[PDB]
This record gives structure tokens, C-alpha cells and sequence, in this order.
RNA sequence: ACGGAAGGGCACCACCAGGAGUGGAGCCUGCGGCUUAAUUUGACUCAACACGGGGAAACUCACCAGGUCCAGACACAAUAAGGAUUGACAGAUUGAGAGCUCUUUCUUGAUUUUGUGGGUGGUGGUGCAUGGCCGUUCUUAGUUGGUGGAGUGAUUUGUCUGCUUAAUUGCGAUAACGAACGAGACCUUAACCUACUAAAUAGUGGUGCUAGCAUUUGCUGGUUAUCCACUUCUUAGAGGGACUAUCGGUUUCAAGCCGAUGGAAGUUUGAGGCAAUAACAGGUCUGUGAUGCCCUUAGACGUUCUGGGCCGCACGCGCGCUACACUGACGGAGCCAGCGAGUCUAACCUUGGCCGAGAGGUCUUGGUAAUCUUGUGAAACUCCGUCGUGCUGGGGAUAGAGCAUUGUAAUUAUUGCUCUUCAACGAGGAAUUCCUAGUAAGCGCAAGUCAUCAGCUUGCGUUGAUUACGUCCCUGCCCUUUGUACACACC
């Protein structure tokens, strides 16, 4: 099941929540700029976080979301 | 003045792939530094000893098998030089647990 | 060891610890016949020193 | 000679795992914290980790001379083809093996128990590790054995960081009345690394931005 | 043990010599690497100087480590004869 | 903590829907039983019984009939340099060319003998004294602490009705808020890369050189270096790549789940490695020179040598192997894999040439290995025949005879070969195991073991289906609620 982690939308949210001035519904330059702002150990960790926040970004695009 | 080309083949053969590649490609960069003649870092396919056993000491359990390995990376440099940089580079670039060969041959 | 005296452990144990550091202190500065054996018996390899005399019929 | 390569590779591994063993035994109350053995010209060389080198030393290099020929004799080597070296260890308080050696001698000069652990656990900490533990399983006075955890700090136990960070050693220390063993589990600080991941894969740290100051209406600068 | 005591000299003086001795845990062997004689008489003469608190015993790995100690170099020094500061290992070799 | 009390879940060691079977047969093999000089022993529901890596001719070896040796450190004492003690030719004796023992009488020299204490060895006992290790609960999801709320308190809330995941996985509700171990991350392998670095230990294209057939140019090979070029295939280093993406269904429009599209790959990408806290008197003193205690220690329970035995056969049980044939046996012929492994103080993997029906012999050879065995020319399988449903040419048990190989030794027959003998079994009672995709099952290898022996196992590739995509009925286990006079916790 694709249930993503604690770790993962923690770190979603945080990026989102200082990173709106930046980021788009695009997961690859979500990726790109995670790669440019946050140390993460793990390319597969970084894509489920970037992917994870895009998803996120797009579910902003339309209203709010709680956190 | 000795100074003599003799087809020189090196073959390094470790199990820590860390410190192979540290000895392997800083020998044929630090070579080549000096315009030699060369076939650079050839990968022999990587071997894997195998060993399976019963993880019990005695006889009773399901029957847990385990399967260790140790991993034989080998890696060979054709160069040819004379006498002193060769006794020069098998010297220096010593390395703990990299083990190296140093043949002349050509037959 | 029981519970009843527990605090005395930690605090002896703690001391030990700190004891163990002034002996890391203190070790991080703190304060013929020769002759061999071969050559021995090479320098005692003279002779007067064996006998045998003998073979009858 | 004239072995195979995969052959000399495992009997490498055995050379190194009787050396191990031998040292283990022969310097124990010396602190002997680990070998490394070195395949070099002229010589093998034979470094051994210790925390008590002056003993290794012995009178004026007396007991390490011992030692080299018991090892070349044994291993059938040339005089000369052999050279030891003794080596103090940096920071005994991150070394496995030597707390396991710590408390054994702890308990076998007749210390109490939980003292003993709390003791060994309060300096591994104090080292500046990470985290630390200390099992201890067997019988103490009684009869019916038991086992007793003291850890204290940070420790992690899945995956491969436990490759990366935690050490483990197992010690059997045999007394009067039966024997017991001691487990010790030592996780070094991860920051520190030097060489390998300086941080859990877990970890994620996210860059704090700026507080800028835009508006302004626009324009240009000339050099 | 019940050897000849020429065996025992030739093992006594080795000791005396080297203060080093090895000898793998198998006897029935005919010959001990180096020395001249059975592998056992080694193995058992060496327990007697041991077990008499003049030389120190380890074992590891199928193989015998034989220490020689400051008060078995005063019985072996006995036993050997020679003069007081006499010989043994304990001569940092040549330089090295 | 437990219930022979209630409500929920999960799971092919649970059903469903199916598949291939086992259970019946022959043999193989372990366990019991019996038998026995001995038939050494641990283990008996899942979690004992093709398990102790346990495929025992010696060895192994612990058992039985017998024979040597001390390898009884050390201390005191006693014997005694008029000799403390060792050895032995032949004979008698013994399985034995054991001077074990005795006949006889040379030898040896203080190394031994006797005695006491004290040691030691022991696959002797105790896994109900221990370490360690392992198995089980567990195909599980649980553990904790900071500030805050409740309680004098032990403690409670966080850690929850619901929903959602493989998940204390999340969302959400909310006196809780924000975390840490564990899950996840991570590591390993199979998948993608005409993108980078390359290579006679990998391979391709061209050219030399050369054979065959066509001949009009061509088609099909040879030539461990004749040169030149390359990196698609092969190899392994650094990278990139998937984040369930894009769209759209469906649900508290939350987590998510479903479907289409794209894509090397969208079931945790497939499969593994690790894996917290706690428990069991689970297993192992027959792995350890890991170990407490007890027992034994010279007519030995030490050790070694000879021979036998663990294989003994009215019978019960478990893992299996081969089969009952015509989607077949036979005989020709086609002809294709991947994981491996191989000889230094040695005889391992062995092509090739001869000899033999065969097994095998013999003469050489390459290879310590991407280089040689080896393209491991494996088997199911494909193709053309022969047989024609008849215990048949399906099936190969039992058995006689002959040749070889391993080995000091093969009889109770190690294995292999050839001729003959031609059993039971006509799809198998009640019951019962395993399994959801390159999986099942069919097929053969390689590796472990190994002097010789696989009907075993660990891996491997070859051929390649059917049926779900669900549930709580059988079972097994988790979770709340509840009771408790248990807490050494329903043993």
C-alpha cells in the first residue's frame, strides 16, 4: 500500500509551508529544488517527499488543506 | 641510463571495492599524468563466494537456512614503461586489503 | 542488587566514571648482558671437552 | 604459493581471523582493542590496537619481541618478514571490545553488578557516544539464572546503519560459581563520521530561508 | 615425562635460545617442526616447565604458545649451566 | 496474566474457486516397535520423524567382543648409584612381525617407579545449574519519554469510536501537543540506459589470408594477434531513472483505493538481508581448549589397535522416488540454458588421440581460471518412424550369472556396466499438505556432503497452465469490552 511515511509528509509539509514562493504542480523541478534546499540522504526518500508535496501543491491550487 | 619499454600488466584484486577503485583509478590517472602508453582499469565479472548453512548449532528448529557471501573484485592495467616508474608506482599506492600483482610477460 | 539502594549504585557507578577520566587525565601527560646463546657456545667452542677410545676384536 | 586468488582471499580472511583470536587472548588485561594486518614489500606488518602499549613494550621491547616470533615461528615466516606494531587506540570509550573487556574485569575483580554496568554505560556516554548498552546474562549468587539491560542514550537496531554504527561484542567471563556473558552495544555519534554517511537515512534537514525585504519600485545599476 | 635426557637438552636449550616456543595440539607426529625430536616430548616437557611456574602456556587455534619467564631463565640458566647473563631474546637483535 | 464470557479484525502454515498431489502400490528414507553381544544418542502437535548439515565399509564412533598405552603436570615422602627405571632378539603365547604376558639375560642410567596430596582427560551425567547460539510467539505491530490535563497514589490521557494501509501505515475525531526505538528509511539482487569511462581474459564491423557452392556482385565457414576501427550485445565503475506520474472515477472529496494512458518497471516495482520490548524452564554440556556442580581416572567412562554394530525384521507412522501408459514407451534425428567449482608443497577440474558393446583403460593436453574443462551440444521438449490397447513393446520390483571403478579392505552384496528373470500398481477409503504469474507443476543441472555413494538439500535456469482478486464457514492468531479470590500469574 502506498501509504506514505510520517518522515515523508512531516517533511512535505515544512517544504510547502517555507517554500511557496517556489515549488509548481511540476514534480521535477519539486525535485530539483529539493535536491537545492534540503540534505537528504536518500534519492528514493527525496522523490517520495517530492512527490508527496506535489501532490499537496496541486490539492492548494483549490482550497486549503489542514497543517 | 637504464630505461627500457617492457609490456607491463598490473592486476590489483580486493574485496573493498572503496579502496580498489581509490588505488585502481588513481594509478591509471597519476600514470597517464605522464603520457604512457596504456589499456586502462579492466573489470574482471566480480565473484561471489557463497556459503549456506543451518543457522542452528544442533538439529532442532524449522529448518532456518542463511546464506553468507564474500564478494572477489578484480581489476587489471596494461602498461607499457621502462624500469624505474614501474618499481616507483608498485612502491607507493600501497593500499591495506588491495592486493597487487606486478607481471612483465608476454607469453 | 535490589531497588531499595539503587540511587548508592548510580552515584558509586557516576564516581567510578569520573574516576576512570582523572586516570585518562592522567595518562594524557603523566610523569647489557651480552654473550648471547649461539655465540655463547661458539665462544665456549674449544675444546678438552670429550673422550672415547675403544672397539675389542 | 601459487594458490588461487579466491583461495588466498579466504585464507587471508582466516590469517586475519587467528590473529584476532591470538591477540585477543594474549592481551587481554593490556587493553588490546584490534589488529590490522598490511601486505607490503619486504615485509607484513601487524598493528595492534591497544590501550596499554607500554605493557605490549614490555622491558625495552622484550614481551613484543615474543610475540612477532610466536606469530612468525607459528605462520611459518622468515625472520624479517614479519613486523609488529604497537598502537594506542583513540578513545577507548567507542570500542565495543574494550568495554566488554571493561566490565569483564569489572566484575572479575568483584564489583557489584549493577555498579560495574552503570560505571561502563556512564563512560562510554561521557566519550561523547551516541548511545550505549550493556547486557548481562547468567547467574550472579543465585541459582536460576536471569539477565539484566542497562542502555543509555540513542540507539537505532534495523537496517544497514547498524553496519555503519553500532558495535557489538560478546564476552564470556567465568567466576566461581558459573559463567555469564556480557553484551555491550556501542552506537557512535553519526555526525562525527569522517568516513561513510555522516547521517541517519532517516534524516532531513530543511535550510532555513530569509526574511526578505521586496516592494520597491524597480530600477538599474551600472558598473 | 620419560625421555632420554639428551631430548630434553636439545628442547631445554632451544627454549633457552629463542624463549619462544610453538607446537601444534597434535602429537603422534614423528618430528617437531624444528627441534629434533618427538612432537610430545616437546609438548609434555614443555607442561613440566609450565606447570612448575618457569615458563607461561597458551593454547588458540590447535596450537601451543610457549612463553619463557624471568624465573625459568633463572632455572633454565640453572639447568643450561652457563654463567649469570648469559643469553635469551632479550637482546634487542642487531638494529632492528 | 488467564477464561470452557461478548464485539471486532488478519491470514492459502484459514476457507472459497481451482490446480498438482499425498493417503492405496514397489522401492528409497527417517521415527516407533520388536530383535539384539551391540543393534550409541538427542528431538515426539503447529514448533519431533530427507532433523542434528546424521549420504556410518575402516576412520567418523558415542555401542558391543577383545588387545595396548599414560600422553597420572606438580609438592612432600619412600626406593635406590651394590642400580630408581627403559627396551628386546627367538620361543611359548595373541587376530596380529604387541617382549601385553612368561622362558632365558643382555640392556639402560636417575628421564622413571611405589605412596600421599594434588592434577588431568572424558561424544560420562545435569539444556531443570550456565554462556553463547538457535527456534517459537511473529506471514506479528508493538515499546518509550518532554511539556501539558486527570488522580493522595500505584497510574491514566498522548497510545482514540471511525475510516485507511502490509504496517501504532496514515487521515480524521480530540485534553492533548510535538517527538524517539520498532515498521518505513537503509542495505543486496533481478529489471531500464545506441547516454560517460573502457577492454586479445568480452564481443562486433572492415581488411588482409583461405575453403566450399554459385558464379554477375553473392551466399556459408576457416585463420587466440595479419592490421585498422568500434562498444549495439558481454563485463563493472560513477551516474541517471519511479515519485503509484498524467487524466479520470470513488470515499467524511481526507488518507487512500479503482480504471484508462504513458512507461524498463506502477501488487512495499518482483525476491531477499536486517529487524525494537517481552516471554518459553522450546533445542543445543554430541561444535568449541565456552562453563558451575556431580560422576569416572589405570581391570579407565582417558586414549589407541582388531573385529562387529548403528543397515539387524511378524509389524505401526512421516518425508520421498518410480509408476499404472497412446498429451505414451521405444528408436532414430533435430538441438537449447543459468547458478557453480576446480592441482603446492599436489594429483583437482580434464578437452583431445587411440583401445573396448559397455562401464572403463590407455597416450598426451589446457587451466590456480572471464583465458582451460565449457557454448558445461542438460532434460523435459521439437521432428520421422515402430508399436496399437491387450497386466502390451506400459511398469521395473525381486533375482541368477559375467565385466569394471573407488578404496588397506566392498561378504551383510559402496558405485558403474552387459544378458536373463518380468512382481505390485487398471487413478487409489476415511482423511490431509502446498500453492495466486514466468508463480503452480513438469524438466535437468551445479554446489554442499564426497576416496567411493542422492531416490536429500541449497541454489539455478529450461517448458509453462487452470482458478481468486473474495470472504469469516472450518482453523489459527491478534485486538478491544468484561470477570477474577490468579501475580511462582490456569502447568
Amino acid at each position: 500500500g502506498r501509504v506514505r511515511t510520517k518522515t515523508v509528509k512531516r517533511a512535505s509539509k515544512a517544504l510547502i509551508e517555507r517554500y511557496y514562493p517556489k515549488l509548481t504542480l511540476d514534480f521535477q523541478t519539486n525535485k530539483r529544488l529539493c535536491d537545492e534546499i534540503a540534505t537528504i540522504q536518500s534519492k528514493r526518500l527525496r522523490n517520495k517527499i517530492a512527490g508527496y508535496t506535489t501532490h499537496l501543491m496541486k490539492r492548494i491550487q483549490k482550497g486549503p488543506v489542514r497543517g | 641510463q637504464q630505461q627500457q619499454i617492457i609490456k607491463i600488466r598490473i592486476t590489483l584484486t580486493s574485496t573493498k571495492v572503496k579502496q580498489l577503485e581509490n588505488v585502481s583509478s588513481n594509478i591509471v590517472k597519476n600514470a597517464e599524468q605522464h603520457n604512457l602508453v596504456k589499456k586502462g582499469p579492466v573489470r574482471l565479472p566480480t565473484k561471489v563466494l557463497k556459503i549456506s548453512t543451518r543457522k542452528t548449532p544442533n538439529g532442532e528448529g524449522s529448518k532456518t537456512w542463511e546464506t553468507y557471501e564474500m564478494r572477489i573484485h578484480k581489476r587489471y592495467i596494461d602498461l607499457e614503461a621502462p624500469v624505474q616508474i614501474v618499481k616507483r608506482i608498485t612502491q607507493i599506492t600501497i593500499e591495506p586489503g588491495v592486493d597487487v600483482e606486478v607481471v612483465v610477460a608476454s607469453n | 542488587g535490589d531497588d531499595k539502594k539503587e540511587l548508592s549504585a548510580e552515584k558509586e557507578a557516576q564516581a567510578d566514571a569520573a574516576a576512570e577520566i582523572a586516570e585518562d587525565a592522567a595518562e594524557a601527560e603523566d610523569a647489557a648482558k651480552k654473550v648471547e646463546l649461539d655465540a655463547e657456545r661458539i665462544e665456549t667452542a674449544e675444546k678438552e671437552a670429550y673422550v672415547p677410545a675403544t672397539k675389542v676384536k | 604459493a601459487l594458490i588461487s586468488k579466491k583461495r588466498k582471499l579466504v585464507a587471508d580472511g582466516v590469517f586475519y581471523a587467528e590473529l584476532n583470536e591470538f591477540f585477543t587472548r594474549e592481551l587481554a588485561e593490556e587493553g588490546y582493542s584490534g589488529v590490522e594486518v598490511r601486505v607490503t614489500p619486504t615485509k607484513t606488518e601487524v598493528i595492534i590496537r591497544a590501550t596499554r602499549t607500554q605493557d605490549v613494550l614490555g622491558e625495552n621491547g622484550r614481551r613484543i619481541n615474543e610475540l612477532t616470533l610466536l606469530v612468525q615461528k607459528r605462520f611459518k615466516y622468515a625472520p624479517g618478514t614479519i613486523v609488529l606494531y604497537a598502537e594506542r587506540v583513540q578513545d577507548r570509550g567507542l570500542s565495543a571490545v574494550a568495554q566488554a573487556e571493561s566490565m569483564k574485569f569489572k566484575l572479575l575483580n568483584g564489583l557489584a553488578i549493577r555498579r560495574a554496568a552503570y560505571g561502563v554505560v556512564r563512560y562510554v556516554m561521557e566519550s561523547g557516544a551516541k548511545g550505549c548498552e550493556v547486557v548481562v546474562s547468567g547467574k550472579l549468587r543465585a541459582a536460576r539464572a536471569k539477565a539484566m539491560k542497562f542502555a543509555d542514550g540513542f540507539l537505532i537496531h534495523s537496517g544497514q546503519p547498524v553496519n555503519d554504527f553500532i558495535d557489538t561484542a560478546t564476552r564470556h567471563v567465568l567466576m566461581r560459581q558459573g559463567v555469564l556473558g556480557i553484551k555491550v552495544k556501542i552506537m557512535r555519534d553519526p555526525a562525527k563520521s569522517r568516513t561513510g554517511p555522516k547521517a541517519l537515512p532517516d534524516a532531513v534537514t530543511i535550510i532555513e530561508p530569509k526574511e526578505e525585504e521586496p516592494i520597491l519600485a524597480p530600477s538599474v545599476k551600472d558598473y | 615425562m620419560l625421555m632420554p635426557k639428551e631430548d630434553r637438552n636439545k628442547i631445554h636449550q632451544y627454549l633457552f635460545q629463542e624463549g619462544v616456543v610453538v607446537a601444534k595440539k597434535d602429537f603422534n607426529q614423528a618430528k617437531h617442526e624444528e627441534i629434533d625430536t618427538k612432537n610430545l616430548y616437546v609438548i609434555k616437557a614443555l607442561q613440566s616447565l609450565t606447570s612448575k611456574g618457569y615458563v607461561k602456556t597458551q593454547f588458540s587455534w590447535q596450537y601451543y604458545y610457549y612463553t619463557l619467564t624471568e624465573e625459568g631463565v633463572e632455572y633454565l640458566r640453572e639447568y643450561l649451566n652457563l654463567p649469570e647473563h648469559i643469553v635469551p631474546g632479550t637482546y634487542i637483535q642487531e638494529r632492528n
